[PDB]
């Protein structure tokens, strides 16, 4: 019986990911405060 | 479990495969962490341009670490001082531009990530190889040993009265712990037990720095000193 | 190797010097450390144990070691001007709970091997 | 029947405060952060009574949690006083229980027992956070097993 | 695992990534509790010859 | 020493010579140093022991048994360097780490014997003969330890 | 075997029993002694001497590193089987 | 303005049992030092000790 | 332990108890060894 | 190597304060904080159901020492005193003595629940696996005397348990 | 170095510090009374009391040594010694990733003038010093009881201190307040007696004094 | 002495003395003080616990480990008693109600059980017992606390040969209801009194003066059989207690010579609230009825234990009820009360 | 050898009162030394 202690695969492992991967979502700066001021001028009306 | 002389126990089959399931899920976590915190504003102008200390007066007040790094001061132990295997892996140490309670705050979540490229390389780096020092004087003979051979009887015996005979002298062998450098001063005068350790506490120096950081800032603040300073109660008070 | 480095007594009258105003501080620390901290003992038997603290180690003639217990006396009176000290530890010094320790040799041989 | 009144009053009282004690943490030492799991999702003790309100007026149960002090000696127990009853402290771990690791030390008095009555006794160092959930279990059937307003009626 | 579809988008756009690829909890991927026997290695210097405590 | 073994065969056992309800013999353990004869023969200046045998399967001993019986017997326990000859009455009683060694006097004969009294928790197990030379070298009679 | 006391008080293997004037007695009563009523001085007794034709036999006592260390056991004493001081397993030289 | 963090409100003798203790039970001592990063106090008493031994670890 | 039942041995229990503490089945210190300073037991009868 | 952390710099063109001023009028990243928490809402808990759910341990567990017994029935411990020598609590109190048999046996063996520190090395100690850490933890008491085990309860532990601790070594020696 | 047990010396560092240690030792021969190196490439430079200042200011100041981390301010008792109580200093440089050491002779009752103007993260170590091995130090700001219990008697490491104290605690009913008795242990610390009489180490050993 | 009973130690917690006090109702007062002093220099107090184990929890720190042993026992059972005193070698009683319940006559609190616990004791083997009597104990008075007192002293003496039996005065300490009683009138109304305190002259005692008596009556031999009173150091007339106390306490004084027929009724209205007599027609004639002499019985002045003076300590109680204006104030701020006595 | 306004400290130093040993711990302890000898079995 030769060594049979805790191994990682001959592949070592699955490259495990270590970045700050924030989703950049939202809107367009503009777009937000167009929808802003669209609601407004419909709520007015 | 890290014992002097190697490590006590091996690590339990299949462990390492479970490493690499947690390791490859908690980027996701720090990724939410660093949403939840850092981007908000409030921790920002809570936290943000609150106790700053110059590079300067870090490090002549003997701060360390994070203290260090944080402000500016360009410092690591792994990086400069290798110790152990830490020359071998590969890392980034996030040091800081201004050095306040939230760039301290930033500088230990990077170091997380960079905490897990170390695991990475290392998990993938196990070696064949004996979990401690082939020299039962200081090293427990193996329980198959110990009750087969006379040798290992006597050796793991009087391992277990007395210990291991430490060769008379002192040191400051010092490492870098997550919060700051830990060192001993371990005089030994020769026989199977130590004269005097005194334990560098990384707090320390870091609890002394209350002073200033605290000064010319709100009651708040003080409390916002002490959780990025994570001040903990076992090493300032020994 | 008699001459050695004195801390602040330069003679015997300085040692005595700094003892003056300690007690002339302490003096005036008695009755409102009392009143402060609640303490229900009197003013009375709190100066005069001062007083018997004082002689307590008022033997040793060693200029270097006399100063040492007034920087030491000096330091326990600043700790318990600022209400750091509580009530446990005033008290501290008021000796309550054990009984008095033997003082004739029949006490000494009745309670035990003790000498 | 006068018995069965005082019976079913006796188990209203008790029903409500072993369920929802509100534990006020005096965390010194590791025994601390273990406990302090017991918060953690795995082990939520939130889930019967024990909560947030902390505010030591505002508790029932103190869990003494670490290694205990002679300095730490007075203001641990003038806590104790200031907590109104029914008081009942949990010691945690080997320190707080007997003094433990540092039982021939010169900075650490023997145990909780010497400073406050101890109720309940937790064995670990640390011990296991789901091991103090058994504790407090075991507290909450220790007032389960009380009889206050019985022994006012045989009085 | 265990949620529904519906929810997972709902999670997923909330949080804006995908939590079904990785999540917090071990399902599967756990490696079994009982493992087979964990023949060791031996020590470096074990060896019946040229072996004294005098090296 | 070494830090291990090479020995892979078996081993050697003695027949545990029985002598003396005072001093125990486990004669598998013997290292056959004969310090224990010598001490005797020129010491106690009594013949009692002897090493019957050869090579490997010489053994330590009186061959015939008997029961050696010298004022001074309790003595060769401590010139023993293994446990092949130990105290019966403190065998398996303490052990070095718990006695806090304490010297003294014997009284039990007018020579004034120096001993080294083995108190372990408040009980006394064991007395050392404490070697001061003239008053008893390091020998202490049996009526004394 | 667990044995009584007079006063009712089961003994310990070690001998323990405490006199009824004995003050510490009070801890006793609403309340109970463990006893390991497995007396460990009769759970050997029972155990029978195995029969090996050898001078010299190996003791390590079954479980091969799950036991004791295997002190070797010397039989050539008729009037006496050879017990091992580890485990107490009596052990026999057939009767010639 | 002026801040004092008193502490000893923990202060437990720790190397004042360490003299009395031999290396090995010296050892839990370091794992109660630092109560959140234990293991990293283990490393620095591990490399102290076997720094004074003049022997390394294996690199297993 | 229905695919795996446990080594049998005579000595286990043969019924698992649970917490006995505040029943009356508690567990009480006490001294497991003998005493081994015994006093003269004076004899009787005569008088000096 | 090493890496900045708060080196970003602020563009000042027309989009880029837009997106600045659009944030702080109308908050996004307090939204975004919001849509974090909601989330999490619809993602299961992790809440161990106590006492029928219990969590996961390892066959190493550590804990509510309890002495063994050879197959034959006599108990392991030699009184090699060994764990006594090395518990760094001094938590074990054993006193030797010869037994009628003529093999020791500590007829007192205290090992003070409140003063042990389980780390494990009492079994590390005596050759003969005489005292182990048990898997228990579930013996929380209400008396401070009921912690300070004796010789009696040591057994009885061990015992009690014994089948559950036997396969504990045996999967573990390999290990050790 | 091909076995693998001990660990392998580095002698190009270690000549290095050597070389330094004589750079220190001719600037300033007033104070160093013996500079010396150990296998573990540690450097330790010995100063005499008074010299507590320019040591470390010029430690903490010159262009070739700037060693401005101060790591630890510890003591070590030697009851054999007349100056029993060590000061001992300790000094990292960040550009030449090195760490000094610098210790004292002192008795119980000689100060030292406060080095907090070199260092003063040697301030709250000063207060430790003072509370835990009691050697007071001149000039000191604040040199406080920081660490011990309030109003505590002697100094615990002092090697003439037992480890279980002086003085035990316990609440008092009739006082309704903590007391301070006079210890009394349920245990008596078992001390062990590990010293094999046969010689450790044929290299550290003291010759016939 | 017994194997084991014999003493050693330097007095501390873990010193074992050798006195196995197994006290009677030490749920209160005097038993809270009494096992504190019996716990200090290491004893095996013995205290048989009937009510919630709760409001017991309390004592138990004053105890080394293992030495406050919590018993389960009712006064009807006569085994409840005879397993708490098996052991013990000495027997401190303190059972008695200062107030009445309906299921314990008066008679009981003071004649049955004392009588109850004092016989078993004595067939038991024990060497001493101590039962608590009055200072003003008298069966002809009109006070049922003097009237069962008085009776149930002289059963215990009867029955106990050895039963050294203490008489103390109006005892004073933290939870007397004396003090913090006499400070409650202002709370109550306008300190209904009778004669304006112009009628009754009494001598209270600090209770640490008399727990250290019986102690004291412990390690005495000679005690046995003696009937020491225990008596404070000055006598009071009840008027001075009145200023006195209203004073160390800064409370509105307003006194009134309310006569004893309408003081009567408010005795059994204070009864009548069905969780706490606070105040029973047995306490209106209590306070009324003045302490006599008793020269000829011994004292704990010649037992070694001195009198401390009232004024001495009185805001360890009375602070309490100083208001927050004046919860600073001591002793020398208030004028000492006329010392009406020997 | 060390000129800074030295005392000529005539009598033996007594830093007795510094530690603050318990009055009854410093005359009721008798003191002693001597050299260890050999445990005879080693
Ligand atoms: C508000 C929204 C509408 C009501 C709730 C809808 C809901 O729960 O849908 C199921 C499910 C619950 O959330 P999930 O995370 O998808 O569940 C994952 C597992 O299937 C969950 O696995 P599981 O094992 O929990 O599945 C069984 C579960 C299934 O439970 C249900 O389906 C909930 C309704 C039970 C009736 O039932 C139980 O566990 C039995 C105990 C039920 C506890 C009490 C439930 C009260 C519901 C409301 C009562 C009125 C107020 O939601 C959906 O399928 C879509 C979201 C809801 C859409 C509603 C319609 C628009
Ligand atoms: C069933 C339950 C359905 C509803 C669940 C909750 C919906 C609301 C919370 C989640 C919203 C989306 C989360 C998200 O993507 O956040 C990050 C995103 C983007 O956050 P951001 O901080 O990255 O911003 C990116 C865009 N720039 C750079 C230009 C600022 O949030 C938004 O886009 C929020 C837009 C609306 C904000 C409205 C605030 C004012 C409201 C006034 C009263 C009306
Ligand atoms: N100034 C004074 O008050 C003086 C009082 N005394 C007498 O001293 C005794 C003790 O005084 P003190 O300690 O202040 O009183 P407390 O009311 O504070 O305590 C009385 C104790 O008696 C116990 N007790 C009484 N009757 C019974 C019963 N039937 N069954 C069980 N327990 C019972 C109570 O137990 P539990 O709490 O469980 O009911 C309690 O422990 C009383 O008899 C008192 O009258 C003597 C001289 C002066
Ligand atoms: S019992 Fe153990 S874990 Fe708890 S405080 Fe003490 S040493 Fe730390
Ligand atoms: S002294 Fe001991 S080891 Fe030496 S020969 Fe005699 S029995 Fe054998
Ligand atoms: S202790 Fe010494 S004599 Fe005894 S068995 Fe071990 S090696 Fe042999
Ligand atoms: S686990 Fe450690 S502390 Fe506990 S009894 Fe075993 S050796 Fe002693
Ligand atoms: S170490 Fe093991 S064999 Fe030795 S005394 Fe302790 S329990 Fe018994
Ligand atoms: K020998
Ligand atoms: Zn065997």
């Amino acid at each position: 019986s030769k060594v049979k202690q805790d191994m990682p695969p001959p592949g070592g492992y699955g490259p495990i990911d270590y970045k700050r991967n924030l989703p950049r979502r939202g809107l367009s700066g503009y777009s937000m405060f167009a929808v802003g001021i669209g609601t407004l001028l419909f709520g007015y009306w | 479990y890290i014992r002097p002389g190697g490590v006590h126990q091996d690590l339990p089959l299949g462990l390492l495969d479970d490493i690499y399931e947690f390791s490859k899920n908690f980027s996701f976590r720090i990724d939410e962490l660093e949403e939840m915190l850092t981007n908000n504003r409030i921790w920002r102008n809570r936290t943000v341009d609150i106790g700053v200390v110059t590079a300067e007066d870090a490090l002549n007040y003997g701060f360390s670490g994070v203290m260090l790094r944080g402000s500016g001061i360009q410092w690591d132990l792994r990086k400069t001082q290798p110790y152990d295997v830490y020359d071998q892996v590969e890392f980034d140490v996030p040091i800081g531009s201004r050095g306040d309670c939230y760039d301290r705050y930033l500088c230990r979540v990077e170091e997380m990530r960079q905490s897990l490229r170390i695991i990475s390389q290392c998990l993938n780096k196990m070696p064949p190889g004996e979990i401690k020092v082939d020299d039962a004087k200081v090293s427990p003979p193996k329980r198959a040993e110990m009750k087969t051979s006379m040798e290992s009887l006597i050796h793991h015996f009087k391992l277990y009265t007395e210990g291991y005979q430490v060769p008379p002298g002192a040191t400051y062998t010092a490492i870098e712990a997550p919060k700051g450098e830990f060192g001993v001063y371990l005089v030994s005068d020769g026989s199977s037990r130590p004269y005097r350790c005194k334990i560098k506490a990384p707090g320390f120096a870091h609890l002394a720095g209350l002073d200033k950081m605290s000064k010319g800032h709100m009651l708040a603040d003080v409390v916002a000193i002490i959780g990025t300073q994570d001040i903990v109660f076992g090493e300032v008070d020994r | 190797g008699t001459s050695v480095k004195p801390i602040f007594s330069r003679d015997m009258n300085e040692a005595k010097r700094r003892v003056r105003e300690l007690y002339r501080a302490w003096y005036r620390e008695v009755p409102n450390t009392v009143h402060l901290f609640q303490l229900d003992i009197s003013v009375k038997q709190g100066r005069d144990k001062v007083r018997e603290m004082f002689m307590k180690n008022a033997h040793v003639t060693d200029p270097r070691v006399v100063d040492l217990l007034v920087i030491k006396g000096k330091m326990e009176l600043e700790e318990t001007i600022n209400v750091w000290k509580q009530r446990t530890h005033i008290m501290r010094f008021f000796h309550e709970t054990e009984a008095p320790r033997p003082t004739d040799f029949l006490s000494k041989f009745y309670v035990g091997h003790d000498p | 029947r006068g018995e069965y009144v005082v019976a079913k009053l006796d188990d209203l009282v008790n029903w409500a405060r072993r369920s929802s004690l509100w534990p006020m943490t005096f965390g010194l030492a590791c025994c601390a952060v273990e406990m302090m799991h017991m918060a953690a999702p795995r082990y939520d003790m939130d889930r019967f009574g024990v909560v947030f309100r902390a505010s030591p007026r505002q508790s029932d149960v103190m869990i003494v949690a670490g290694t205990l002090t002679n300095k730490m000696a007075p203001a641990l127990r003038k806590v104790y006083d200031q907590m109104p009853e029914p008081r009942y402290v949990v010691s945690m771990g080997s320190c707080a229980n007997g003094g433990g690791y540092y039982h021939y030390s010169y900075s650490v008095v023997r145990g909780c027992d010497r400073i406050v009555p101890v109720d309940i006794y937790v064995p670990g160092c640390p011990p296991t956070a789901e091991a103090l959930l058994y504790g407090i279990l075991q507290l909450q059937r220790k007032i389960k097993r009380e009889k206050r307003l019985r022994i006012w009626y045989r009085r | 695992a265990s949620a529904t579809r519906v929810i997972q988008l709902l999670r997923n756009w909330a949080s804006g990534r995908d939590l079904q690829a990785k999540l917090q909890l071990r399902y599967q991927e756990i490696s079994k509790r009982t493992q087979p026997p964990p023949k060791l290695p031996v020590g470096p210097s074990h060896k019946l010859s040229n072996n004294y405590y005098c090296t | 020493g070494s830090d291990r073994s090479r020995f892979l065969e078996g081993k050697r056992a003695v027949e545990d010579k029985n002598i003396g309800p005072l001093v125990k013999t486990i004669m598998t353990r013997c290292i056959q140093c004969t310090r224990c004869i010598r001490f005797a023969s020129e010491i106690a200046g009594v013949d009692d022991l002897g090493t019957t045998g050869r090579g490997n399967d010489m053994q330590v001993g009186t061959y015939i048994e008997k029961m050696f019986m010298s004022e001074l017997s309790g003595n060769i326990i401590d010139i023993c360097p293994v446990g092949a000859l130990t105290s019966k009455p403190y065998a398996f009683t303490a052990r070095p780490w718990e006695t806090r060694k304490t010297e003294s006097i014997d009284v039990m004969d007018a020579v004034g014997s120096n001993i080294v009294v083995s108190t372990r928790t408040g009980e006394v197990m064991r007395i050392l003969p404490r070697m001061h030379e003239d008053i008893n070298e390091e020998w202490i009679s049996d009526k004394t330890r | 075997g667990v044995r009584t006391s007079p006063t009712g008080e089961k003994v310990t293997h070690t001998g323990q029993a405490y006199d009824d004037g004995d003050y510490r007695r009070v801890r006793f009563s609403d309340r109970q002694k463990e006893v390991n009523e497995n007396f460990a001085i009769d759970l050997i007794a029972e155990q029978p001497v195995s029969e090996v034709g050898s001078r010299v036999i190996s003791c390590d006592g079954g479980g091969g590193a799950l036991g004791h260390p295997r002190v070797y056991i010397n039989l050539d004493k008729e009037t006496k089987t050879g017990t091992c001081g580890y485990c107490g397993l009596q052990f026999r030289q057939p009767h010639h | 303005r002026k801040c004092d963090p008193h502490i000893g409100l923990l202060h437990r003798g720790t190397e004042k049992l360490i003299e009395y203790k031999t290396y090995l039970q010296a050892l839990p001592y370091f794992d109660r030092l630092d109560y959140v990063s234990m293991m990293c106090n283990e490393q620095a008493y591990s490399l102290a000790v076997e720094k004074l031994l003049n022997i390394q670890p294996p690199p297993r | 332990p229905t695919t795996k039942p446990p080594t049998a041995r005579k000595y286990i229990w043969t019924n698992h108890k649970f917490n006995v503490s505040g029943t009356p089945q508690q567990y009480v210190p006490y001294s497991t060894t003998r005493k081994k300073i015994q006093e003269w037991v004076p004899p009787s009868t005569p008088y000096k | 190597t090493y890496k900045f952390v708060n080196m970003r710099e602020p563009s000042m063109d027309m989009k880029s304060v837009t997106d600045r001023a659009a944030q702080t009028l109308l908050w996004t990243e307090l939204v975004r904080g919001l849509g974090m928490t909601l989330s999490y809402l619809f993602r299961e808990p992790a809440t161990i159901n106590y006492p029928f759910e219990k969590g996961p341990l390892s066959p190493r567990f550590r804990g509510e020492h309890a002495l063994r017994r050879y197959p034959s029935g006599e108990e392991r411990c030699i009184a090699c005193k060994l764990c006594e020598a090395v518990c760094p609590a001094q938590a074990i109190t054993i006193e030797a003595e010869p037994r009628a048999d003529g093999s020791r046996r500590t007829t007192r063996y205290d090992i003070d629940m409140t003063k042990c520190i389980y780390c494990g090395f009492c079994q590390e100690a005596c050759p003969v696996d005489a005292i182990v850490e048990g898997p228990n933890f579930e013996f929380s008491t209400e008396t401070h005397e009921e912690l300070l085990y004796n010789k009696e309860k040591l057994l009885n532990n061990g015992d009690k348990w014994e089948a559950e601790i036997a396969a504990n070594i045996q999967a573990d020696y390999l290990y050790r | 170095d091909t076995r693998p047990t001990i660990r392998p010396r580095n002698d190009v560092v270690h000549k290095q510090l050597s070389a330094f240690g004589q750079y220190v030792a001719e600037i300033l021969p007033k104070y160093v009374q013996q500079v010396q190196v150990s296998c573990f490439n540690e450097l330790e430079i010995f100063i005499h009391p008074d010299g507590v200042i320019p040591v470390l200011t010029f430690l903490r100041d010159h262009t070739n040594a700037q060693f401005k981390s101060l790591a630890d301010l510890t003591a070590v008792d030697v009851p054999t010694r007349q100056n029993r109580f060590e000061i001992v200093y300790n000094l990292l440089s960040l550009r030449f990733n090195s760490q000094i050491r610098v210790k004292t002779y002192t008795d119980e009752l000689t100060p030292i003038e406060s080095s907090v103007t070199v260092y003063k993260a040697a301030n709250w170590y000063e207060r430790e010093i003072w509370d835990m091995f009691g050697v007071f130090f001149a000039n000191h700001p604040d040199l406080r009881r920081i660490l011990t219990g309030y109003g505590f008697e002697g100094h615990p490491f002092r090697k003439d201190f037992p480890l279980s104290g002086y003085v035990e605690l316990r609440y008092d009913d009739e006082v309704k307040r903590v007391v301070a008795e006079p210890v009394e242990l349920a245990q008596e610390f078992r001390k062990f007696d590990l010293n094999s009489p046969w010689e450790a180490f044929p290299a550290y050993r003291q010759p016939p004094e | 002495l017994h194997h084991a009973l014999i003493p050693h130690g330097k007095g501390g917690r873990s010193s074992v003395s050798g006195i196995v006090a197994t006290v009677f109702g030490a749920t209160g007062f005097l038993g809270r003080y009494v096992v504190n002093h019996l716990g200090r220099m290491g004893s095996q107090v013995i205290v048989p616990y009937r009510c919630e184990p709760y409001d017991t929890m309390h004592l138990r720190p004053m105890g080394d480990l293992g030495q406050i042993i919590f018993m389960e026992w009712n006064g009807k059972d006569k085994d409840s008693i005879r397993k708490v005193v098996e052991h013990s070698n000495v027997v401190i009683n303190l059972v008695g109600r200062e107030w009445e319940t309906k299921n314990f006559d008066f008679e009981d609190v003071f004649v049955k059980i004392p009588h109850a616990i004092a016989q078993v004791s004595k067939e038991a083997g024990v060497e001493k017992l101590i039962h608590i009597s009055h200072l003003n104990a008298d069966i002809k008075s009109p006070s049922r606390y003097l009237r069962s007192k008085a009776v149930g002293e002289k059963e215990v003496r009867a029955a106990f040969p050895e039963a050294t039996i203490i008489k103390p005065s109006d005892i004073f300490g933290r939870e007397d209801r004396f003090l913090n009683y006499f400070a409650s009138m202002r709370w109550f109304g306008g300190v209904p009194l009778i004669s304006l305190g112009k009628e009754t002259v009494k001598q209270p005692v600090y209770i640490v003066d008399v727990s250290k008596g019986i102690i004291n009556a412990i390690k005495d031999p000679d005690a046995k059989g003696k009937t020491f009173a225990f008596v404070g150091p000055n006598r009071y007339l009840l008027f001075d207690l009145v200023q006195y106390i209203f004073a160390v306490a800064y409370r509105p004084f307003l006194p009134y010579p309310l006569p004893h027929f309408a003081y009567r009724w408010v005795g059994r209205l204070f009864e009548v609230s069905p969780f706490e007599p606070w105040t029973t027609r047995d306490k209106v004639e209590r306070v009324h009825m003045s302490d006599m002499t008793l020269p000829h019985l011994p004292g704990l002045e010649d037992l070694g234990i001195q009198a401390t003076p009232l004024e001495l300590k009185a805001i360890e109680v009375l602070r309490r009820h100083r208001t927050y204006r004046w919860l600073t104030s001591e002793m020398e701020d208030v004028k000492p009360a006329k010392t009406v006595n020997i | 050898t060390q000129d800074t306004q030295l005392i000529a400290v005539d009598e033996k130093l007594d830093i007795t009162t510094l530690t603050g040993v318990p009055e009854e711990h410093i005359k009721t302890r008798k003191v002693r030394i001597f050299v260890p000898a050999r445990n005879n079995m080693q």
